[PDB]
């Protein structure tokens, strides 16, 4: 009945393009309704809030609420059902005509899609006549009113698909929030740290920079964590005190320490944040966009990938090149989004790299293990890849890897069946709604690119094609370095090996089942020569030459013809 | 007025097929 | 929080947040949190769905009505996150993952399980903690309940024996209808030291949970058993009964903890029986697959069983994957070989080498038709290594005889 | 008319836009954050002390800009006006422009002239050549040199999760290109839609290529409707297109000249 | 559940088989049950009705029961299937017992395959187990009802052999409705035109011959749109009354006439439905279900001696089906046409097709061959079974040497799999017609009599022949006729098939376009286009 003044616009920040459509569309025929009496139109919009879960959508009805200053009835659909059947229809026909007896005046609908739902599933009798009244009281809105005192219905919800499509239809004017960019999170920022004690070395807006895919939600979540970091000094004092005061592994006694006088509180001086503890923050805070479906990053780097320097150009020049600087490449006409179909024989490192790259770009990475989005029931398979782009859009920049494609699109021939092929077509659109300025990289990787749909590699989907093949024997010797670099002969004995001529073939798995012969042939001659100096564990196993000497006659290339991969 | 439990129908799949070929 | 009435179900979950408010500082446990907050988008259910909207608004008036210095924190449980609703999983600021104890943990676990037992002075912890990969803070536990019950093993039969004795149908019956007599008849009991060789004894009969379900009994097979193959029984115990024993000696010259061994060959050789033998010499744990026994008529579900058996393996590592007679499992990817069996072979292919990290699982793979096999397999990485077991020669059959 | 609806509830808004801006300047001038919050403010400050918002009248020019904001319910599922590409937007081609000017563009035109000498219409047209060259280029130019309507409804993007619903798509997809007659269906990459009608189909693709045929057999003679299919692999499309009658007559699109290629770099 | 005296016996026709065993098995044992009592038997018979959808199943269960008299409970499947599962049960109980308590009692089980499907399939518990619910409702009416009356349920379905053989047991009559043959569906048309004004030259035998694979419910789609044409006339009179009375586009102001009036009703003349509306409704009216080639004729020229040939194994016989069966003339079961392509095979299938008046497939050579062991050869066993469903029916095998190559030993185990098929078909109204252009390749095994062992050979027209089929391709379009045997009798048209003369045709059209575009830059088809048309059309 009366406004929720103790929330202003002013807490509420990032959301300036929603605030612009809200001012024309909520605050108008409620304030200036006069206006609309004079040019006589009724106002049957009906306000419809929806986005990611977490963008500030119950704060913002509540801010706009107190802000207009005209009657406000907050309503949440769990509290409308009292405990009987026609009970629940009770509560709804007390809004809508309390709304239009108090005219004029805002209702919010507060997770509307709770009482809201798809009316095909709904069997109960009593949860299809809750979405038969509510919308019943949106057309008395439109005629109990003097056409001047206009009464406007506010519904926020984070699944606008869960909405029966007989409600929705009544929503004319829908606001998508989305989440904010990296100017808004800017703001978010500083609105957030404004009743907090801060250095000077905060940058916001380099907060903002590396924090994509955030919401309001998790921002202020990276606000919460870097406080208790700020309090992380003011612990370790108290737990010094403890220590002191007593002459099990160490967290445990902190706990017991802190257990024990529970009553002996101490002063904590009142520190403020610095841009280190932020820093921190940020990493220990997962977005909610991350939470679900998003693989770890891997721990290859470019210091674990020997040479591929094409490869690596044109991944440091698509992905990881836009990523880092977005307006650098933008500049030139490089939109910062790509899709990149790596192919070539098996064992050449067409994984090792797509690993490097979510791992050296720093941004979202998301893998599919193959066929892993297949499911048995009807629809839920196509809702899976539909669902995983609705992911990869909301933590823009995000890095989707495509492991062995060709088992996901396959070609779409007479044995294909009507389950992969709905799954195919499912996955060409979503690559088609892939915008240029969108931020979404896909790399797929394939070792029998024969094998996959050409209509896949169209331009707009993955058009872009990265050929890794076997090594060059000056290529091995950078492979094998790497290899032989980040297990622990030097540098000098390596090129030998990897110049000799029974390595024409290897690959770069290859070159890593020589390293793993020569180490077993190390600990065989080991054992031996601990056997021959003893009859004391001091034994001292290192690589030797003559070891690579006998692993290169024991190993042989896995890929038997090198120009059966280079057939597309 | 006390809302009872109520058993309802399952959901629908799918099934792979394996097909010859004269060839 | 279930209430019959049509709103008491929610009522409830408003009142466990209002009173939480009223009682600040609180700290409320949700135990078990995926049973009443799923994903209502698949929980085609209003009062479910009811549930889960009062909860998200219960979460969000700690957060406002708690005033400045006492603050209410809101702690949740649960195995399956993935059940959990984004809206309210995106409502714990914080994240947990509590995962399986290591080598390290195992050892503490086990000296604050074995805290109020009266130990011997024999035990070795940290060798404890090494045998019993795998396990679980819970399945620790049972070993020690375990250690504990073979403790009063000598009690009982003492306590059997002034029962047999007392008064003159198998033996084990007889036991229980003597201690039916018994009842009331209090014999005090002797408490005695746990001994180290119980502890050993008790690990052996605890089972942890994650090889309750698919992992397959260790062959009976020995060295003893084999006969010949001298080399390939080198490859097969530098390869993987050498890791699996001695993991930091092969970490030191840098091998990594995973092998993938290919054994070929005619039929009849002894290719089944050398892999009973790594799977029996290795005293690791052993998952033994039968041809094509992963397939599944539904769609999707072949590969799942796939990607399921090695979370299985990589859960209990060290592992052997024993894939028997593979090429039905992995045959080569033609243009005719359908696409149920094609996306198996590539879910296989991301397993062994991808962006995931399989360590600590040997994979050994037997077939009469190694060209059968896919090309991609066959690649350092996921079966690295062929081994080929042929024909006896003529000082062979001597030793097999 | 619901997109009109939407045109006029545009124009209203766009009309009280002066009455809103007029209502910042007033707050703006008693004071001496973003934008949008400062509206919010300053409208925030007064409330209670009502300004009379002046009456106006919506003018032509608001009017022009509420089309502009508006998208036509039928530009959701690929329905479109006369495109405003001409043959100057398209370079060279001159032997595509005088088959199609024959086979398609005439018969539009004069319906009645063709039928004198007992050339019945709904040739059946398919543009077909490598991606990129102009197939929906110049099916936009035929399109507009033909004063019919246009629908631009690729293969892919008319695939739902249900059985039948596929084939019914096609089927309502002619109801309306009938109603709105001359129309002009540009199916692009067709080949997804119908690869082959072979005895491995399924009653399913089945059901998409039969209801397909028979539409393409009602077409063109009784309605006026001259449907374009293109594809990039000549191979790959069923047998039962390619005959005389329903979509006879292949034109290749494609190999564009050094002076076309300027205008697109 | 009263019986609804509406639907009448006069308004069910062509089931003067079916209606006979419902006489003795659905009428006595409903009002002559003291007969039965007094030997004391009672009578459990279940009818089951079954054919393709719209025959006239729902139709005949309520005419009888409005005849009958006794209590009838009208039974749709779906509804039976509630919201809750035990539910679904329920509504069956209620039924079984109702007519258990209201004996003697009809069920209509309509739609009954909608819910006593196959539960084998059905794993579902709840599919799995409506089918037991009504089997065991159905042994409560054979054990609790009484001797002196009984209980009859009629089930009906378009897919019998979807049911439970559970219960399909359960149902020992059973009537096939196929689909009425012309005599039959004479019929069907005059039982739906007997309420209605009529003229004279209405032929019902006629209408018959030409409406081949209606049901009952497209033969009311027929006379419904006769109907509303028979009112176009009585349009026309009512709008110019309404025009009379008051000295916007026209349709508008029609609307806004006849608001005018409302009360005011000015006599409607009553006019009678013709036989060319009948004829008209018939082409407007497309069955669920091929269709009559438009191919006369008068679209065939010259080919005299093939036509006689023609219309003395095929035609004849059709026409006139007992004139001919007098003398021991079986119908064969087809022709084989053989001779180069392109000269008129096809064309004169679809005229035989036409002036047969039956429905015509045509199969452009090896489209049926499937890379799969069975597919292949149920594409042939389909092509009879809707053939066999749409009788009369003429079958075309054009290239038919692809499909059946002779058994030789060099023939593999996939075309002789077809060879076998295709015999056996032909073994089981249906005239199939066959063509090829090497008929040492084909198997002699069908050009056996009694298969397609008659042969009539379609050849090249040497230079008469063209005159009259270039007149008759130019005659069915619209030059004079001097021109045509310009065309036709110069040199260059020396190897011109049928074909070619049509595609010399439309070259020459295709010439008229040329001519009219550059006449508009700066429509009669001359002979300077024949003159270019000539150039660019070869033989192939
Ligand atoms: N732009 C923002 N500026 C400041 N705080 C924000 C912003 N967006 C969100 N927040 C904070 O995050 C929380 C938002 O709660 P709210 O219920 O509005 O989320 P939501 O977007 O509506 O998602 P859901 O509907 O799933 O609850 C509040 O604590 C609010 O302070
Ligand atoms: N340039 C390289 N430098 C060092 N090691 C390399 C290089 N290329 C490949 N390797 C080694 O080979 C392995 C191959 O891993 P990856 O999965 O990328 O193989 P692949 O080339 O993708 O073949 P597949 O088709 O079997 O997946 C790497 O993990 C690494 O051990
Ligand atoms: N080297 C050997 N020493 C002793 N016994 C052997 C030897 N090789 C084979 N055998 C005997 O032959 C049996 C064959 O069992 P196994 O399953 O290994 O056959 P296989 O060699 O694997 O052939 P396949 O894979 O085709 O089944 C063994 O169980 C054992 O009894
Ligand atoms: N033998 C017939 N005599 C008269 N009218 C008939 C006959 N057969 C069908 N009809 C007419 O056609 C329609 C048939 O209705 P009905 O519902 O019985 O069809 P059906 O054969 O049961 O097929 P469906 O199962 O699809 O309903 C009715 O309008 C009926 O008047
Ligand atoms: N006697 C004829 N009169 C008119 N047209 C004919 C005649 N013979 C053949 N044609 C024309 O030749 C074309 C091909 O006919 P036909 O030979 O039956 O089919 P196909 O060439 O496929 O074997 C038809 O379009 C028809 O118009
Ligand atoms: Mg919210
Ligand atoms: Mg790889
Ligand atoms: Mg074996
Ligand atoms: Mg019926």
């Amino acid at each position: 009945r009366t406004p929720p003044t103790k929330v202003s616009i002013l807490d509420i920040a990032g959301v300036d393009d929603t605030l612009q459509r809200l001012l024309k569309e909520v605050w108008f025929p409620l304030r200036g309704g006069e206006a609309c009496e004079k040019m006589g139109y009724r106002y049957d919009n009906g306000v419809l809030l929806h986005g990611p879960s977490g963008c500030g959508k119950t704060t913002l009805a509540h801010a706009i609420a107190g802000s207009i200053g005209v009657a406000f009835i907050p309503v949440s659909a769990p509290s409308v059902i009292g405990g009987t059947s026609g009970e629940s229809e009770k509560n709804i026909r007390d809004v809508f005509d309390e709304a239009i007896r108090l005219a004029p005046c805002l209702i919010f609908l507060d997770q509307i899609d709770a009482i809201a739902g798809r009316r095909e599933s709904a069997n109960k009798g009593m949860e299809s006549r809750i979405v038969a009244e509510i919308m019943n009281g949106m057309d008395r809105i439109r005629q109990n009113t003097p056409l001047g005192k206009n009464v406007v219905v506010l519904a926020a919800t984070n699944r606008p698909e869960f909405l029966d499509p007989a409600i929705r239809r009544r929503f004319s004017v829908e606001i998508d929030m989305g989440m904010p960019s990296e100017r808004a999170r800017e703001q978010i920022l500083r609105s957030l740290t404004r009743d907090l004690s801060l250095a000077d070395d905060i940058n916001f807006k380099e907060l903002a920079k590396m924090t994509p895919g955030y919401v309001g939600s998790d921002l202020q979540y990276v606000v919460k964590a870097a406080v208790s970091e700020s309090f992380q000094a003011n612990i370790d004092s108290l737990l010094a005190q403890a220590r002191a005061k007593h002459p099990v592994s160490q967290p445990q006694r902190d706990w017991l320490l802190l257990e024990a006088h529970r009553d002996e509180e101490v002063s904590w001086p009142s520190t403020k944040i610095t841009m280190e503890q932020f820093r921190k923050a940020v990493s220990l805070v997962q977005p909610a966009s991350k939470r679900e479906g998003f693989s770890t990053i891997p721990d290859t780097t470019w210091s674990h990938v020997g040479a591929l320097e094409d490869v690596r150009k044109k991944l440091e020049m698509s992905i990881i090149g836009p990523i880092k600087n977005p307006e650098l490449f933008t500049r030139v006409g490089i939109k910062p989004a790509a899709g990149i179909l790596l192919w070539g024989p098996p064992g050449c490192g067409k994984t090792l790299v797509a690993k490097a790259v979510a791992n050296e770009s720093k941004a979202n990475f998301i893998s599919i293990k193959g066929p892993e989005l297949l499911n048995k029931y009807v629809g839920e398979s196509e809702r899976a890849v539909r669902q995983l782009f609705s992911r990869a859009k909301s933590s823009a920049p995000c890095i989707l890897f495509f492991d062995q494609m060709d088992a996901l699109v396959p070609r779409r021939d007479d044995s294909l069946s009507d389950a992969s092929a709905r799954v195919v077509n499912t996955l060409l659109t979503e690559l088609d709604g892939v915008g240029d300025r969108s931020g979404i990289y896909v790399i797929g990787a394939t070792n029998r690119p024969d094998m996959i749909d050409e209509a896949i590699r169209r331009p707009g989907r993955l058009g872009t094609s990265i050929y890794v093949g076997l090594p060059s024997a000056e290529d091995r010797v950078k492979i094998l370095k790497t290899l032989y670099r980040n297990t622990v002969t030097t540098d000098a004995d390596l090129e030998k090996v990897a110049l000799d001529l029974r390595c024409t073939g290897f690959s770069g798995a290859d070159l890593g089942n020589l390293m793993q012969a020569a180490a077993q042939a190390c600990l065989e001659r080991v054992y031996t020569q601990r056997q021959q100096k003893r009859k004391e564990e001091e034994i001292e196993p290192v690589i030797t030459m003559e070891d690579w000497e006998k692993a290169l006659n024991e190993v042989k290339p896995s890929v038997k013809d090198p120009e059966k991969y280079m057939h597309s | 007025v006390v809302v009872v439990v109520v058993v309802v129908v399952v959901v629908v799949v799918v099934v792979v097929v394996v097909v010859v070929v004269v060839v």
